[PDB]
């Protein structure tokens, strides 16, 4: 309902404060998002 | 709001506030967007535009033919009454 969008309220970050960290630890991040670009006039006409 | 004397509500949030960041900037987006795939003039449907008959009327063709032919039997003659 309110997508994270920097430029709307400064940089935002996802945070994890770990209690235990084993060797080769890492966070695998998965994102779902919307993104553009400007639209130019449409092609496709077929003469004949 | 209620203010109570002598414990008055500070007259402001004052100058001791902690400015936490300068991240205030929304960087303007600059972009060029092109949706240009060749379009072909046609789509296929099962049916578009038809106003199908819910019942038809009964319909027919016509013919006649023949001639005028006949076998006849007549009433007998009778005595005439009056006149």
């Amino acid at each position: 309902d309110k997508p994270i969008y920097t430029l709307q309220y400064g940089n935002v970050g996802f945070v994890v404060n770990p209690k235990t960290v084993n060797q080769n630890a890492r966070l695998l991040m998965g994102y779902e998002y919307f993104t553009s670009r400007t639209e130019l006039v449409n092609a496709g006409t077929i003469s004949t | 709001a209620l203010i109570n004397p002598q414990f008055p509500y500070a007259g402001p949030v004052p100058i001791p506030g902690p400015a936490p960041t300068e991240t205030m900037p929304l960087l303007n987006y600059r972009v060029e967007g092109r949706i240009a795939g060749i379009q072909q003039a046609r789509q296929f449907m099962p049916f578009l535009q038809g106003p199908h008959r819910a019942v038809a009327e009964q319909t027919y063709h016509a013919i006649g033919t023949g001639i005028q032919m006949g076998q006849t039997f007549n009433q007998p003659l009778i005595n005439t009454q009056e006149g």
